[PDB]
C-alpha cells in the first residue's frame, strides 16, 4: 500500500505560538510534493485558541486544504491522557504501512516538571 | 520534560505512558529543545525506531517544513532525510550568527538522529563502565567534554561520548564502549557553531558525537536525586557509582 501517517503534535500554548503559524503553512506548502492519497500529514495544534485536529490533504484540484477532524475544548496539551485520545483519534481513523510522530514544543530533555502536586 | 501548556509541562515517563497507544512509529522527531539525549531515547525506545532531535537548542523557526513534510514521507530513510532536510537549510543560511533572527537564520544548527534498537546495548555497554571509573563522589573534570548546555546556572546536557572518553582516558574500555555507540547515532551534523538564545553563539566542538548525557554535580542535589528516576539511570551503572552507591 506504501502509506504512511504522520501525526504532528504541537503544544504550542507558549512563548512560541507566534511561530506555530509559519510552520504549518510550510507544511501545506511541503504537503503539495507529497502523494495525498497514501500518504497522511494530521495535525494537533494548541495555540492561543481551542486546540484542534485537522488534516492536510488536497482538494480535487490539487490544492492543500486543511481538514477539521476533531474540535477539542481548551486542555492541557501537554497532559498524557489528552495526548493519548488525539494519538488515538489519530492513528485509528488513518491506518497506514507506516507511521511517524512530529513533537513541536519547548523542550528541556529528562529534567522534570518544574511545577509539581503532591 | 517535554511540551510548555501554559504551566504545565509533560515528565517523559508521562509522555512515555502516552505513546504507548500509539502505532510503532518509523521515527521520534522532536523539533524542540534538548531531546537528543540518551536518557531521552532510552525512555522512548519501545515507542520508535529512530530519535530526531537536537542535543542542543533548537532554531525558533524549527524545522523547513516545506522540505521536511516530503521527507516525512519518503518511501524509506525518512529518518536521516529528516534530519538531512533540516540541516541543509540551515547551513545554506549559515554565516555564523550574522544579522541572526527569526526571520533570517544565520545561526546554523545541530541535528542527530538515534536508533532506538540499540539504546538497550548502549546501556549495558555503559553498566560496565561508569562503576569502574567513578568509584568516588566528585565533581568532575570536565574541560575538552562539550556541554550542549549554554545556561551556565544549569549547564544539563553534555556529550556522553566525549564524557566516556575523559573518564577512561580513551583507553580500551573506551573502545569497547565506544563500538557499542556507534551503532546509535546514525547521523549527527552540525554547523561550526550554533545559536543560544542565553548565550548567543557557540562553538560545537568537532568531535561532539550529538547524543547528551546528565553528570551529577555538587551544586544540585535535588538534581541529582531527580536523576534516580530516570530508567536510564537504573540501567547505565550511574547507581553503582561513587555519586550514587
Ligand atoms: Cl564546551
Ligand atoms: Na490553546
Ligand atoms: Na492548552
Ligand atoms: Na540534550
Ligand atoms: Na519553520
Ligand atoms: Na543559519
Ligand atoms: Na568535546
Ligand atoms: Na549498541
Ligand atoms: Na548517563
Amino acid at each position: 500500500v506504501g502509506s504512511r501517517t504522520v501525526l504532528v503534535y504541537m503544544i504550542a500554548q507558549n512563548s512560541l505560538a507566534p511561530l506555530a503559524s509559519a510552520d504549518i503553512e510550510e507544511m501545506k506548502e511541503g504537503m503539495r510534493q507529497v502523494d495525498a492519497t497514501s500518504g497522511n500529514l494530521l495535525v494537533y495544534i494548541d495555540d492561543y485558541s481551542a486546540p484542534r485536529l485537522i488534516r492536510l490533504g488536497k482538494d480535487k484540484k490539487g490544492k492543500v486544504v486543511e481538514e477539521t477532524i476533531e474540535n477539542y475544548p481548551e486542555q492541557n496539551s501537554a497532559d498524557a491522557n489528552v495526548m493519548k485520545k488525539v494519538i488515538s483519534t489519530a492513528f485509528n481513523q488513518y491506518k497506514a504501512e507506516k507511521y511517524g510522530m512530529v513533537f513541536w514544543s519547548h523542550g528541556e530533555g529528562w529534567i522534570p516538571s518544574p511545577a509539581k502536586t503532591r | 520534560w517535554f511540551g510548555q501548556d501554559g504551566n504545565n509541562y509533560m515528565d517523559i515517563a508521562d509522555l512515555h505512558a502516552a505513546l504507548q497507544v500509539a502505532p510503532d512509529l518509523d521515527f521520534l522527531f522532536f523539533d524542540a529543545c534538548f531531546m537528543e539525549a540518551v536518557e531521552v531515547a532510552y525512555a522512548l525506545r519501545d515507542c520508535g525506531s529512530y530519535l530526531i532531535s537536537s542535543p542542543t537548542e533548537i532554531p525558533g523557526p524549527g524545522a523547513p517544513y516545506q522540505t521536511v513534510v516530503p521527507a516525512m514521507f519518503s518511501a524509506e530513510n525518512a529518518a536521516l532525510k529528516i534530519a538531512s532536510c533540516y540541516y541543509d537549510y540551515y547551513q545554506s543560511r549559515y554565516d555564523d550568527g550574522i544579522g541572526m533572527s527569526n526571520e533570517d537564520w544565520t545561526g546554523g544548527v545541530s541535528v542527530g538522529v538515534a536508533k532506538m534498537s540499540e539504546l538497550e546495548n548502549l546501556a549495558v555497554a555503559t553498566s560496565k563502565v561508569l562503576p569502574r571509573y567513578i568509584t568516588g563522589k566528585q565533581n568532575f573534570d570536565l574541560s575538552g567534554v562539550m556541554c550542549y548546555d549554554r545556561r551556565t546556572d544549569k549547564q544539563y546536557y553534555y556529550d556522553l561520548d566525549r564524557f566516556i572518553y575523559q573518564i577512561t582516558a580513551g583507553n580500551g574500555d573506551y573502545d569497547s564502549w565506544r563500538e557499542a555507540f556507534d551503532k546509535v547515532m546514525v547521523y549527527w551534523k552540525s554547523t561550526p557553531r550554533n545559536y543560544s538564545a542565553y548565550a548567543g553563539m557557540f562553538t560545537m566542538n568537532q568531535d561532539a558525537k550529538g547524543l547528551s548525557t546528565y553528570i551529577p554535580r555538587m551544586s544540585a542535589p535535588s538534581l541529582n536525586t531527580s536523576y534516580q528516576q530516570t530508567e536510564w539511570y537504573k540501567v547505565s551503572g550511574w547507581a553503582d557509582t561513587g555519586w550514587y552507591k
